[PDB]
């Protein structure tokens, strides 16, 4: 379960 | 819209604006950063707030 990365 | 969420993991910040929380809690939804991250406080606890993933909670209230 991968966390979105930020931007 | 979305005003109250749950969350159905737990998460750590990764960085100092994010919110880090555990699995089970409620965040009222005070704004969003992108579709992805979005901004709020633990409800109960509003001290413990910022920026939190979208995929990581359940919508609750509106």
């Amino acid at each position: 379960i991968k966390k979105p990365v930020r931007r | 819209k979305v005003r109250r969420v749950k969350t159905i993991y737990d998460c750590q910040a990764d960085n100092d604006d994010e919110l880090t929380f555990i699995e089970g809690e409620v965040i009222i939804v005070t704004g969003e950063e992108d579709q992805e991250w979005w901004i709020g406080h633990i409800e109960g606890q509003p001290e413990r707030k910022g920026v939190f993933p979208v995929s990581f909670v359940h919508i609750l209230s509106d």
